[PDB]
């Protein structure tokens, strides 16, 4: 769930 | 708003010598940031590509209630501007552009651009803060914010626009916690002005 939808 | 927070904020703000004692630590930083000699309350980040860089305050708090102001010009934030607290073990650098503060169990941070709180962020999702925010919603925060660390209750909270935003994190009692930020913007300059501290009763 980082800024780029990566978790 | 806690009674003790009102007490701390009604006190005349601490003077320059106290602010300097609580300022950014030139000895505890990523090598990609430096503390400005002409304004020792402010650090400057070198324009290093694919790097996230932090720095801790000189004082690690283990007891009492503390508040400091962060001034971080909004156009100098980039993709990842995070404000919070860290233990002495928190890493102060990462390769790439990351929300370094709050990314593991050693720090607690508010990602200003996402309006999300992170702690052990690799394992736990971000929390919308301020509370009014929806799941895909963020708020464009002004330049200045107050960081409130209560080491006796073990909480971290923030005040923006003179509005207390409530407890952001709990579980901090028994630690030794330093002001911290992590930044990615080339040439950003972030100022930290300690306001006051208050011993437990
Ligand atoms: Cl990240």
């Amino acid at each position: 769930w980082d800024i780029n939808n990566n978790x | 708003r806690p009674a003790r927070l009102d007490q701390l904020l009604d006190m005349p703000a601490a003077g320059l010598a106290v602010q300097l004692r609580h300022a950014w630590n030139p000895e505890d930083r990523s090598l990609n940031v430096f503390v400005k000699d002409d304004d020792r309350l402010t650090f400057h980040r070198h324009p290093v590509a694919q790097s996230t860089d932090g720095i801790r305050g000189k004082v690690g708090h283990a007891r009492g209630l503390h508040a400091w102001q962060i001034n971080w010009p909004a156009r100098q934030r980039g993709t990842h501007a995070v404000v919070g607290v860290a233990t002495a073990r928190a890493p102060l650098h990462s390769v790439g552009y990351t929300a370094l503060v709050g990314s593991d169990a050693e720090s607690w941070g508010w990602d200003l651009g996402r309006s999300r709180l992170y702690h052990d962020g690799k394992n736990q999702p971000g929390v919308a803060y301020p509370a009014f925010l929806g799941p895909d919603e963020a708020f464009a925060l002004p330049d200045s914010l107050l960081v409130v660390l209560d080491m006796d209750e073990g909480t971290l909270s923030f005040i923006v626009d003179g509005q207390y935003l409530g407890v952001a994190f709990r579980g901090l009692k028994g630690k030794k916690l330093y002001p911290v930020v992590s930044a990615v913007w080339g040439h950003c300059e972030v100022t930290m002005r300690y306001i006051n501290g208050l011993d437990p009763e």
